[PDB]
């Protein structure tokens, strides 16, 4: 005979397990990680800053 | 000469199979020698 | 209840007695040792502190040096 | 030191580059360790039989700058008036 | 002492057991217990050795696509037969192969 | 045979417990041991600490002997017979960067001294 | 293993025949050491030839009470671990 | 002499009159012991032995009371290194006695 | 020398001497070989004194062969595997019977498992 | 490709130790070996393709492993020579481990679980061997100090084998809290925590320090080699892992890949530990224990090259891998020497009738420790020696410390065999499997191997040295080697007793070192926070 926590202590585990997941990998790029925002930006500066640093040399 | 006699009660760590036996620690190191002589012979 | 105290003597014979007991007084070391070996001890485990006091040490007496002798310089001249 | 001069270097930086040798290993003698090199990878193996000449080579040229190391040390000693 | 009930379902002292020893039968070990020699072993190495084996190509597929070789080999390399990204072969002298 | 070997009890405590009796390991098994072995009773080979500082004495001399020799009475002139390796002024100017290098010490060298210097470095980060 | 009396004994018997002062027909699987003509270093070293025999290690209190063949037997096949 | 009181089919029921002792969660204890007990109950109450002594002032003070200060001590050095390293004005720490105000540096101040 | 040793009688006390310096002897041998020669020489060396009736000589002896079998005491004595003392002692101890196991534990009152704080 | 060696032995891990249940014994003994030849085919592929054609790898498994602020680390794996080389040689002697394990730990309990820890540590160590940033090599130094701890320990009804792993897990929280400080600086002062742009030209001696001394941990060196000859506690196959190459290796390792190192004391250090290491096993009468001390000799002339000169980094690492081999060897045939003899002690060894194969392995292993020219230890030992000569310190204590060697050598290598029997008049025996001679079979090809390929590439290099200082090496063991087989004395009963003593490291850390530690722990608890603040 299954114990009366088993099927609560399942679900519930396992929808915070799976919510968390969930958010980590489904939400849009800057909702969760801010940093994977950050990306695209930070590949333009670093375009302009290279052009500017060999003009500078 | 006074005392337990030691030796002759551990008399039997002479047996033949308790001996040491070169082909065992050297087991074919003539075989690599009689090569070797071919070898030079041959190479000469 | 509680354990038993008696103890097993049915390998006395085998693995000996269990009559000698310890020595040990059961007690630490004395005051007067500990305050030398904490007072040894604790510098050679801060030797990084000892490194960076001398480096900085020096630094601060060149550097002092240095402009004592610019003063020195920038008087008569 | 200016007595005994350098020996030209053969090894030119794109060879050695491409030879992927050291810094370390570029001491005048860097071609024929490169010779050697390349012997010696190339037999896995067998190259203490087979790549014996490239190794005498590189041996020879070492022993030649061994000795001009000795006596630019020499010269130095006698400048200084030790010996 | 007469054995307990439950004695009967628990497993008996294996082969490998030797036979002065005496351990409790009962306690479970994720490991296996104290000698083990299971029936249906040989099923079960043969799962884990299927499992195995399609980890390593799941593995193999995950480096494959992961491997960065950036500079060229000094000669042809074995992974040529299966990874595409493999920069052609350069000797010691320079030439391409 | 490894398993199922005899072994004997450790009798049960029966006396009043020294305050410090933290510092016996006991499993139950009869030989029971400190918690670092010559803290307290026998010593192995029966030696003091005494006798161990005494016999450091008499050895750390004779092994300091060829140490203390060329680190310090020698000097790089005199170390070794030979200058160290010549390289090329590109390789050289490179491999002299390094503080933990060997072409550091090329008495021979014009820029000797400022190698030393570079040698006997900071102790430590200046910022 | 429980070692049976017997063999206890026919060994035990073996080993204290080495002695030279002792007759080969005197030692019985019960005689005292002092009619076998033994003194106390003998028994030491009997005590001894008696731990290389069955590869045991006897506690000293216990050997100290061996002195007699008879309690040398009972003491050994007590034992489990005499082989 | 024993019974198994848990019933996995769910049928579980005291037996608190059966003649054989249950094999409850109470089976597996382990059994105390008399010196044991006096030893944890000396330690845990060691408040009672304290007394106060030249040897334990000297020892309190020569180990607290000396690891405090250095550690203090090596503080106040790590921050006037870092001070001088940063190019600060030397900042108004509490217990240090200083003619200056500066404490927070300016982020938009360039030093 | 240790206390029990020096409670011992006199007998006893060279009893343990000679039993003592064999086990050294074995203990600082390389071989078997060895072992032979050493303890013949250990047996005459108590043989010559055996005889020996002054009290204080006899006192002597004991007390400087003590001070000699303590220094010489080997930092590895060899003991064998399977006693007090070696490396197989206590590998895989013989359980004892009469464990107290409790079958099905978590099934002993499942819903009411748990701490209670009582008031007054 | 290169990834699956790790996962081999991790899979091999998680299934004997997590479901050995239904594996069983012989599926141990099944899913080990078949994991470890696997392992090593990967091996040699991953070695062919780096070292013999120069083809550098570098795998990054995901991002952002730690991401706090500016600090960035991602799990990548770099297969660089060094990695490469280190890695067939790991995993040569894990499947000779594996193998041998099938009949050794058969009267153990769990050997489910054994073959866990030992595909786990080796697990850990290709982890440590192939990170490509510092990161990755903490978490395989680690995870071999966590199976190191479970595998000394083993026997857990020993307190002496528990009293073993508490030594060794504190001494190597020692040792890489140094080392994680010296991480930090490197990681402030260069920006990264990859090894390419961790190159510094110059670096202040803090920094040298803090690496050294986290090395001298794992390669156990003097101050810090006490759990290297208690580590003795644990089972045989535990004791090749770690000597051999798991555990002594790594301090090597971390030096010769980040060269921080300073000279003058890499030398001094070195030099020390090889003679007292050396002396050490003069003394010890146990056999595996003898073979603890030629393993600290052996990391102290590793340790010494590296002042000698540029080449040094190659010539350790050449010893390293040379060492490797014959050292397994050795531990596995003492092994099989105790469990057929049921004796530890070298004074109980006698000649007995065998099988030739363990008493070739053992004479040639002992060959190439002893020095015997044309042997892979012979070119390793000889590009350290006639390398050092220009360090006359380091030169002369490491002479000195080959003699030792020879002796001890010579000495078990004499009763061993050459003695006569030693042991009682008692029915004990060993039987020998296939596996086993499988196993012997892949340390000899190894030692074999080792002749024909080489070490390091500068090892036939010419050391421009007169013939009596090239040759010397070889009068010094054959020296050694003669007075050993002599049996003769050479130091009086004080020195042999304070060798014995192993110096007296052990007697200084427990009557000072753990009388002060209990005393601030005293003084911290009973006198203060139970005392002086504790209400009546
Ligand atoms: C550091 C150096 C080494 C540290 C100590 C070395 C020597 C210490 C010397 C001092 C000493 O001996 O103290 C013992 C003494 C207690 O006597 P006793 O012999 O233990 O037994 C008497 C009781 O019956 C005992 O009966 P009891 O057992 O039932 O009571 C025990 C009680 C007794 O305890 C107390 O009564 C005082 C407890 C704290 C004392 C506060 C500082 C004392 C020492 C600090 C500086 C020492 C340098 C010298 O302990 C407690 O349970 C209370 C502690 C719980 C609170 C924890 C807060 C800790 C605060 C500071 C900790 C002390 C520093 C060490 C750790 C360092 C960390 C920073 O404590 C004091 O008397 C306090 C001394 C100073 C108090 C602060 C100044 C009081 C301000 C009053 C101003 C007057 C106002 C005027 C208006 C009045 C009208 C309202
Ligand atoms: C009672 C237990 C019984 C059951 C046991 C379970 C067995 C568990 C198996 C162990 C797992 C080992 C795998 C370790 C890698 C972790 C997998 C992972 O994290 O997935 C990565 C994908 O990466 C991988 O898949 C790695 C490949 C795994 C297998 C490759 C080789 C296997 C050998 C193991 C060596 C791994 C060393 C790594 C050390 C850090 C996620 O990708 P990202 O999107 O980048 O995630 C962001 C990163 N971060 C987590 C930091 C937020
Ligand atoms: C890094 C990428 C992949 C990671 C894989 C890591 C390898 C496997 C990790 C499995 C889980 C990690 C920790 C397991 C729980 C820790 C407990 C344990 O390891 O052993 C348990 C029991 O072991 C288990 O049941 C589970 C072990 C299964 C696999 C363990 C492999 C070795 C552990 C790896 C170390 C973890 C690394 C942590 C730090 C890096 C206790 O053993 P003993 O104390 O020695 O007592 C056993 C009885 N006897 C006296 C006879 C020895
Ligand atoms: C000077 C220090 C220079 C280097 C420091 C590295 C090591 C210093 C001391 C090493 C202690 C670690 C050894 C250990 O943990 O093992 C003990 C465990 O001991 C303990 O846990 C006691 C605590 C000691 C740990 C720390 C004490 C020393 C602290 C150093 C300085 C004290 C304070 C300084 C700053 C806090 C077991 O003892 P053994 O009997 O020898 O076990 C070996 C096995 N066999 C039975 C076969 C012999
Ligand atoms: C090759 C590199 C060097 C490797 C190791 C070199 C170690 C050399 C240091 C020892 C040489 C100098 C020793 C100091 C002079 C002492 C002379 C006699 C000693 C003495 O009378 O008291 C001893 C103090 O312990 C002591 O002597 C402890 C002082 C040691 C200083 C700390 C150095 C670390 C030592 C680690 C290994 C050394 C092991 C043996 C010291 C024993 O004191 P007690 O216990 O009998 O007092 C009674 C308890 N109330
Ligand atoms: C009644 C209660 C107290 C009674 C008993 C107290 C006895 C303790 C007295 C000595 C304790 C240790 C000594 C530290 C203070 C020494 C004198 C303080 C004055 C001072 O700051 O001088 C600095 C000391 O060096 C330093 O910066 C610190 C050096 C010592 C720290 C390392 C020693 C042990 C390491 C263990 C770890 C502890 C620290 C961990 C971070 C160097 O002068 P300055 O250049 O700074 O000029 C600053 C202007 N005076
Ligand atoms: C590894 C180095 C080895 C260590 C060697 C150290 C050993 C020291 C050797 C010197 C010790 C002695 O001489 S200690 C000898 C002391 N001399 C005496 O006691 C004279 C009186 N003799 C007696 O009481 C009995 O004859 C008795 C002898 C008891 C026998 O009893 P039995 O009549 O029933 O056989």
């Amino acid at each position: 005979k299954k114990l009366w926590l088993e099927n609560i202590w399942n679900i519930g585990y396992g929808g915070f397990f799976l919510g968390a997941f969930c958010l980590y990998y489904g939400a849009p790029p800057g909702h969760v990680i801010p940093s994977q925002w950050a990306t695209p930006k930070a590949k333009d500066e670093y375009a302009v800053d290279m052009k500017m640093i060999d003009k500078y040399n | 000469k006074i005392g337990f006699q030691w030796e002759k009660y551990e008399a039997w760590r002479y047996h033949p199979l308790l001996r040491f036996n070169k082909n065992t620690m050297f087991p074919g190191v003539g075989l690599g020698a009689a090569a070797f002589a071919v070898y030079y012979v041959v190479d000469t | 209840n509680y354990a038993s105290l008696k103890a097993d003597t049915s390998m006395d014979h085998v693995f000996g007695d269990s009559t000698n007991k310890l020595n040990y007084d059961f007690q630490l070391m004395s005051s007067k040792e500990a305050f030398f070996w904490n007072y040894t001890l604790y510098p050679i485990v801060g030797f990084p502190i000892f490194l960076y006091l001398y480096q900085f040490n020096k630094l601060e007496n060149f550097e002092a040096e240095i402009a004592a002798a610019k003063a020195a310089k920038a008087a008569s001249e | 030191a200016d007595r005994f001069p350098p020996p030209k270097m053969v090894a030119t930086q794109e060879e050695m580059d491409n030879a992927d040798i050291p810094y370390k290993y570029r001491d005048y003698c860097a071609h024929l360790i490169i010779d050697f090199k390349e012997c010696r990878y190339g037999h896995p193996l067998t190259w203490r039989i087979n790549c014996a000449h490239e190794l005498h080579h590189y041996n020879k040229c070492s022993y030649i700058e061994f000795k001009r190391r000795v006596a630019i040390a020499i010269e130095e000693k006698k400048r200084r008036g030790l010996m | 002492v007469p054995e307990p009930p439950y004695a009967k379902y628990l497993a008996n002292k294996s082969h490998y057991c030797p036979p002065d020893f005496h351990y409790s039968r009962e306690i479970y070990a994720p490991y296996g217990g104290y000698f083990n020699d299971p029936k249906g072993w040989r099923t079960n190495t043969a799962i884990a050795t299927l499992v195995m084996l399609a980890g390593a190509y799941a593995v193999f597929c995950f480096g494959n696509a992961r491997e960065e070789r950036l500079r060229a080999p000094k000669g042809w390399i074995p992974s040529q037969l299966w990874n595409d990204n493999v920069p052609t072969p350069v000797d010691y002298r320079g030439k391409v192969l | 045979a490894g398993a199922g070997g005899p072994v004997k009890l450790s009798p049960p405590v029966d006396k009043p417990l020294p305050y410090n009796y933290d510092f016996w390991m006991d499993n139950g098994i009869y030989p029971g041991q400190p918690i670092y072995d010559g803290m307290f009773g026998s010593m192995v080979g029966n030696m003091s600490l005494e006798y161990m500082a005494k016999g450091w004495l008499v050895l750390l001399p004779i092994l300091s002997a060829p140490f203390v020799y060329e680190h310090c009475i020698a000097d790089d002139v005199t170390r070794n017979p030979f200058v160290p390796r010549q390289y090329p002024s590109e390789v050289r100017e490179f491999l002299a960067l390094f503080k933990n290098g060997f072409v550091l010490n090329d008495y021979s060298q014009p820029d000797y001294e400022e190698m030393k210097r570079r040698q006997s470095g900071l102790l430590t980060p200046i910022y | 293993h429980g070692l049976d009396r017997d063999t206890v004994t026919e060994r035990v018997i073996h080993v204290a025949k080495h002695f030279e002062k002792v007759d080969p027909n005197k030692i019985t699987p019960t005689a005292t050491f002092e009619e076998l003509g033994l003194d106390s270093l003998d028994t030491v070293e009997l005590v001894m030839a008696l731990e290389e025999e069955f590869g045991l290690e006897i506690p000293d209190n216990e050997a100290d009470k061996i002195t007699t063949m008879a309690d040398a037997i009972s003491y050994v096949v007590s034992n489990p671990l005499a082989k | 002499s024993s019974r198994i009181a848990g019933d996995t089919t769910g049928k579980y029921t005291p037996n608190i009159f059966s003649p054989e002792t249950p094999m409850d969660r109470s089976f597996s204890h382990v059994p105390k012991n008399p010196f044991w007990e006096a030893w944890v109950f000396r330690r845990d109450n060691i408040q009672r032995e304290f007394v106060w002594t030249w040897q334990t002032i000297f020892d309190l003070a020569t180990f607290v009371g000396g690891l405090y200060v250095a550690m203090y001590a090596t503080a106040s050095f790590c921050s006037r290194q870092n001070d001088k390293r940063n190019g600060y004005p030397e900042r108004n720490y509490y217990f240090s006695d200083s003619k200056s105000n500066f404490v927070i540096p300016d982020e938009r101040e360039f030093y | 020398a240790s206390e029990a040793v020096l409670r011992l009688p006199h007998k006893l006390r060279v009893m343990r001497m000679y039993r003592t310096g064999l086990k050294e002897i074995v203990n600082w041998s390389y071989g078997r070989h060895e072992f032979y020669p050493r303890a013949n020489a250990l047996r005459m060396e108590f043989e010559a004194n055996k005889e020996l009736s002054d009290r204080e000589q006899i006192r002597k002896l004991v007390l400087h062969g003590e001070d000699l079998l303590a220094r010489f005491r080997h930092w590895e004595p060899t003991i064998r595997s399977e006693f007090v003392g070696g490396t197989v002692y206590g590998v895989w101890p013989q359980h004892c019977k009469d464990v107290k196991f409790v079958p099905n534990p978590a099934y002993i009152d499942e819903f009411k498992q748990g701490d209670t704080v009582l008031l007054y | 490709m290169f990834l699956l060696a790790v996962y081999f032995l991790f899979f091999s891990a998680i299934a004997n130790g997590f479901f050995g249940r239904y594996l069983g014994v012989r599926g141990s003994q099944l899913l080990g070996p078949s994991a470890l030849f696997l392992a090593l085919l990967c091996s040699g592929t991953i070695f062919y393709e780096v070292c013999i054609q120069g083809c550098s790898t570098n795998i990054k498994l995901f991002e952002n492993f730690v991401y706090s602020n500016e600090l960035n680390v991602s799990a990548s794996f770099l297969y660089d020579p060094l990695a490469a080389t280190m890695t067939l040689t790991v995993v040569w002697i894990s499947c000779a481990v594996h193998a041998y394990q099938n009949l050794y730990m058969r009267g153990d309990g769990s050997q489910t679980l054994f073959t866990s820890y030992l595909s786990a540590f080796t697990g850990f160590m290709l982890i440590l061997v192939a990170g490509q940033n510092l990161v990755m090599l903490f978490i395989g130094w680690e995870g071999i100090g966590v199976c190191s701890y479970l595998l000394i320990g083993y026997y857990g009804s020993r307190v002496s084998a528990v009293k073993s792993a508490n030594k060794s897990l504190i001494v190597n929280k020692i040792s890489d809290g140094f080392l994680l400080g010296s991480m930090l600086y490197l990681w402030f002062y260069t920006g990264s925590f990859s090894y390419c742009s961790l190159a510094t030209f110059q670096i202040p001696d803090v920094v040298s320090i803090l690496v050294l001394l986290g090395a001298i941990g794992k390669s156990s060196q003097l101050f810090f080699h006490v759990w290297l000859a208690d580590a003795m506690e644990g089972p045989t196959p535990v004791s090749a892992l770690i000597h051999a190459a798991t555990l002594v290796t790594a301090g090597i390792y971390v030096l010769c890949k980040l060269n921080l190192h300073s000279q003058s004391a890499v030398g001094i250090l070195g030099a020390a530990t090889a003679l007292m290491g050396g002396l050490f096993g003069l003394a010890a009468n146990d056999l595996k224990r003898v073979i603890a001390f030629s393993t600290c000799s052996q990391l102290g002339y590793m340790m010494a090259v590296l002042s000698t000169c540029d080449d040094g980094a190659d010539f350790a690492m050449g010893h390293l891998v040379s060492h490797a081999g014959f050292k397994a060897t050795l531990f596995l045939s003492a092994g099989l020497s105790i469990a057929k003899e049921n004796n530890n002690f070298l004074n109980r060894y006698g000649s007995r009738q065998g099988s030739p194969t363990l008493s070739f392995a053992t004479t040639i292993a002992s060959l190439n420790l002893l020095g015997f020219p044309e042997l892979g230890g012979f070119y390793s030992k000889e590009s350290i020696l006639n390398n050092a000569y220009i360090n006359q310190g380091v030169s002369i204590i490491l002479t000195l410390a080959t003699f030792l060697t020879a002796f001890y050598t010579s000495k078990v290598l004499a009763q061993l065999y050459l003695f006569p029997y030693g042991n009682g008049r008692q029915q004990k025996s060993f039987d020998i499997d296939a596996t086993t001679l499988i196993c012997f079979g892949l340390l000899l090809s190894e030692m074999l191997l080792r002749i024909f390929t080489g070490s390091s590439l500068s090892q036939n290099m010419t050391t421009n040295l007169p013939a009596h200082i090239k040759n010397l090496p070889f009068w010094v063991a054959l020296s050694g080697a003669l007075s050993g087989l002599a049996t003769t004395n050479l130091f009086s009963s004080n020195f042999m007793r304070f060798f014995g003593n192993r110096g007296g490291f052990d007697v200084f850390y427990a009557r000072k070192c753990s009388n002060v530690f209990y005393h601030n722990a005293y003084v911290s608890y009973t006198l203060l926070d139970r005392g002086f603040l504790k209400l009546y």
